[PDB]
């Protein structure tokens, strides 16, 4: 089991696996019990994120695709980027988060090497 | 001040 691992989503334990058995690798949440499931595909997603070992808090998240050709400001008059579309997810181990930030950033370069 | 609570990683282009 490396790219794939048990993570939460929306307050509940699923199962995060990484499928790469397609063109652009994805990221797929499917519950536990298999009533909660969810899609993420790393093709968007532009940055990623993991809580080390020196967090006592286990949660991990990925930065999705935006867009840099609109630009605006907060309402208050400070030009600024729109919010990227972010998967937040909760892991419940120290070895697990090492599961999936090891085997996401696999993924993340995937995009990078090749552009 | 969410980055005590997380860490950063590997993020696309930039400079």
């Amino acid at each position: 089991p490396s790219h794939s691992g048990a993570a939460i989503f929306e307050k509940v334990s699923g199962i995060i696996a990484i499928n790469e058995d397609v063109s652009p690798a994805e990221l797929t949440w499917r519950s536990t019990d298999g009533d909660k499931v969810h899609t993420v595909v790393l093709s968007t997603i532009d940055k990623l994120q993991a809580t080390p070992a020196s967090s006592e808090k286990m949660m991990l998240r990925l930065i999705g695709k935006v867009d840099e050709s609109k630009k605006r400001k907060d309402n208050e008059g400070n030009e600024v980027v729109p919010k990227p579309q972010r998967h937040m997810f909760s892991f419940n181990n120290r070895t697990v988060m090492d599961n999936i930030k090891m085997t996401l950033q696999q993924i993340i370069s995937r995009y990078k090497d090749a552009d | 001040y969410d980055s005590e609570e997380f860490e950063d990683v590997t993020d696309g282009n930039e400079v």
